[PDB]
DNA sequence: ATCCATATCCACCTGGTCCTACTACCAAAAGTGTATTTGGAAACTGCTCCATCAAAAGGCATGTTCAGCTGGATTCCAGCTGAACATGCCTTTTGATGGAGCAGTTTCCAAATACACTTTTGGTAGTAGGACCAGGTGGATATGGAT
DNA sequence: ATCCATATCCACCTGGTCCTACTACCAAAAGTGTATTTGGAAACTGCTCCATCAAAAGGCATGTTCAGCTGGAATCCAGCTGAACATGCCTTTTGATGGAGCAGTTTCCAAATACACTTTTGGTAGTAGGACCAGGTGGATATGGAT
């Protein structure tokens, strides 16, 4: 049986972080899976178009950022750009 | 040590990387792109799960169901705009009656 | 005689606007799907979740359409939705053009 | 197998009334229902087609939930909850 | 006078429906574009083709919005477009 | 600036749209709508310009921005 | 010897659309027939639009196509109007259409 | 820089269609934008097709199915016949 | 129906913005020869889940009656908004000059790929066991609406 | 403002759903380490085209007057649509089964990739010729509309 990967483990971790005494239903978790896969495809697609427009063959963190700014509305874009920058600086700091 | 721990994230950096090259969005994928993308995805999940958990608490429930995800999405202007062309299965609709449809003057 | 025309309608608006259940009976919708699909290609099978997905999408689209339509009726100073309201809505959202 | 005919009338007047109620509609004219069915027929026809176009491309005879999700997404009405 | 109200209005409906020229004066539209862009980034310059493209898309969008707006006014048994018609069109469209 | 788009111009645009009679309040609402439209489009276009590390908004930036706004435009590249 | 588009009986470049399919990051591999098919479809659609636009041009007593003629061709054909339902033809204008209730005599 | 365009090919098809008619520069650019647009649509739909079925190659079949998914009815049938015809002639060449 | 005042159109004319032909050059695009790799079609078949049946029953559709009130027709008039002028503001243009900076070129290195090994882990499945909530009840309270 | 026929709300409760929890395994995923390749940042800078004047020309926006005709308010009333009811049907639910067909696994070759090498061509760039058509003129005539 071929494995069917998903984001449910990670969605559950970030769920127990925000509301530690709150569970989630199978259907609701499925909606969360579709949400993460969806946003993933939107971001990576806008970044693909971005790299193609500027004749670059590499998708870097910068294209992901510009894609976030193009895709997410105002405040979500600001906080998402913040957390992304923080994550890549912490990553490269090692 | 995983790259997720290396970046201070719960979401899988390695999986986001392998998916980024598996979906041929470009020829090459820098090392920071899956870190940034997993970070953004994790932030969005944290946001919607916060608003939805509050929706479940308001309805005196301890388990989030699609109704709570819908209430969270459609009541947050930014999340609603982000999912403007998306329908959440079993999400229902926001209670909203146009004021003219309400009775008046006995 | 007990409730003036409109009261039970508002009661129903609150009832269904508060819940998430599907409002079209399952089996007739399944028959409709198998008919429409049978006319495109014979000898087709469906996963149960495919029919339920078509259910969800159809009812969501129809509910949103009924909201835009209700706005069309109210725009004409009417409480009653009418076919011209549906046609105005679908024409504005580029569904018919 | 028995021939399938006139199943659009299975979308009953009470069902259309419930859908309109969820839409916040208070008064419904008598000509709405038929109209609704028409619109509904145009909707399913346009998704199911694409759905089976996926099903036929994968050399399959069973329409999956994923075919419906792909068809709905390419129509612009992407649906969460059934995969993808 | 001479013509009754609404006649030369029809005349100009025909006139501007036959032609394809742009209807907003170039320079004020260019000033508007530069002012709006200044809020997002400073010391920005524009290719002329970018400004003309913005004007094509803008006037197309507005003409279509006046089509749907006029339809909204006619739905309410009226001939004069009013702000609530534009609002209804933008709400049905999914913009509002 | 936004008042530089005059009432006569808005009238001509409405006439191309087949409008016969125009309310006096239409012009302000129209200026607002146009300003929102240009704000979104120009926002995305300037995002493209900044990503390209440039200081000149090109017609292709406007074309890409318009395309992702769902309003693709023929005749200026792409 | 002979170009691939000549062997396919096409006027549109098969080799070019093949190279573009490669660089466009659409898939890891591109079969030899896909650029032939795609080039043929593009040539056909071009032939249709140019045909109807040419008919509009001769109907307007002109010999060379302007954006107005492209717009008249697209917006008067139902299927081309559906295909280009979300695109704006620059310098195209609109079709002559006055709502009937706005005409004279009430 | 070599700025590629579909100009010469579109003009040649125009000569096959209306041999005595020309085309303006802006109309030519509109035609180029249309060819590029339809190209990106069909190629993108085909890419999503190959991805949905875990395939690594875009074949003429993918292009065909994408054409059935993108183009309206009669345009879809005509375009499909044109495609299969060009592939048939190219194969027997 | 008469006919005055504009709007509109058809035939014709010409400058000029604008299209095709022709010559030259060259990087790159495209084809061809050939050698290696491999995606995925064929064949086989395990195993999921789909179509179908049966029976029981009650949730809900159907069809009817009755009348409350909503839409539509009618009428009217206050007042906005269109139509034509009179100003004269400020776009349009076009000619031309700086010079910003887009964009072509050459270096060169931090980073991405390719490959090989090793360790980790997320997913599936089998078995077993709690708990949140849907549905049901019964009474208290709240609401529409007749009086 | 009072009193009743109904709906609504809540605490309490229980079935049996929904979810969670260990054990076990492992094939895929992910990390680590070296070696090789290279995309694209940086520095330079040539030349394209963008900003800014200058400076009339007059096109067109603006303010104003007047009144036509339109939007919106006020009335009336037919018949449409909501509400309630009685009946009974066909959808929902529970359980079972054959077998179609989805999908896992292995073989194997046509077809794609990778590279070297040759040929062809489309794009740029001048320089020069040509012509379709926008804009203007006369003059005919159809048209909106007041008598
Ligand atoms: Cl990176
Ligand atoms: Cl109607
Ligand atoms: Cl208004
Ligand atoms: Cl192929
Ligand atoms: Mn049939
Ligand atoms: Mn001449
Ligand atoms: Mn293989
Ligand atoms: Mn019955
Ligand atoms: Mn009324
Ligand atoms: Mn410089
Ligand atoms: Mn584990
Ligand atoms: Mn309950
Ligand atoms: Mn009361
Ligand atoms: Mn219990
Ligand atoms: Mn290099
Ligand atoms: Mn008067
Ligand atoms: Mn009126
Ligand atoms: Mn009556
Ligand atoms: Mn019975
Ligand atoms: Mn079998
Ligand atoms: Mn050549
Ligand atoms: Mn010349
Ligand atoms: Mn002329
Ligand atoms: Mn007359």
């Amino acid at each position: 049986k071929t494995r069917k990967e998903s984001y449910a483990i990670y969605v559950y971790k970030v769920l127990k972080q925000v509301h530690p005494d709150t569970g989630i239903s199978s259907k609701a978790m499925s909606i969360m899976n579709s949400f993460v896969n969806d946003v993933f495809e939107r971001i990576a697609g806008e970044a693909s178009r971005l790299a193609h427009y500027n004749k670059r063959s590499t998708i870097t963190s910068r294209e992901i950022q510009t894609a976030v700014r193009l895709l997410l509305p105002g405040e979500l874009a600001k906080h998402a750009v913040s957390e992304g920058t923080k994550a890549v600086t912490k990553y490269t700091s090692a | 040590k995983t790259r997720s721990s290396r970046a201070g994230l719960q979401f899988p950096v390695g999986r986001v990387h392998r998916l980024l090259r598996k979906g041929n969005y470009a020829e090459r994928v820098g090392a920071g792109a899956p870190v940034y993308l997993a970070a953004v995805l994790e932030y969005l999940t944290a946001e919607i799960l916060e608003l939805a958990g509050n929706a479940a608490r308001d309805n005196k429930k301890t388990r989030i169901i699609p109704r709570h995800l819908q209430l969270a999405v459609r009541n947050d202007e930014e999340l609603n705009k982000l999912l403007g062309r998306v329908t959440i299965a079993q999400g229902g609709v926001l209670p909203n009656i146009q004021s003219v449809l309400l009775p008046k003057k006995t | 005689h007990c409730y003036r025309p409109g009261t039970v309608a508002l009661r129903e608006i609150r009832r269904y606007q508060k819940s998430t259940e599907l409002l079209i009976r399952k089996l007739p919708f399944q028959r409709l799907v198998r008919e429409i699909a049978q006319d495109f290609k014979t000898d087709l099978r469906f996963q149960s979740s495919a029919v339920m997905a078509l259910q969800e999408a159809s009812e969501a689209y129809l509910v949103a359409l009924f909201e835009d339509t209700n706005l069309a009726a109210i725009h004409a100073k009417r409480v009653t939705i009418m076919p011209k309201d549906i046609q105005l809505a679908r024409r504005i959202r580029g569904e018919r053009a | 197998r028995k021939v399938l005919r006139d199943n659009i009338q299975g979308i009953t007047k009470p069902a259309i009334r419930r859908l309109a109620r969820r839409g916040g509609v208070k008064r419904i004219s008598g000509l709405i229902y038929e109209e609704t069915r028409g619109v509904l027929k145009v909707f399913l026809e346009n998704v199911i087609r694409d759905a089976v176009t996926y099903t036929e491309h994968a050399k399959r005879k069973t329409v999956t939930a994923m075919d419906v999700v792909y068809a709905l997404k390419r129509q612009g009405r992407t649906l969460y909850g059934f995969g993808g």
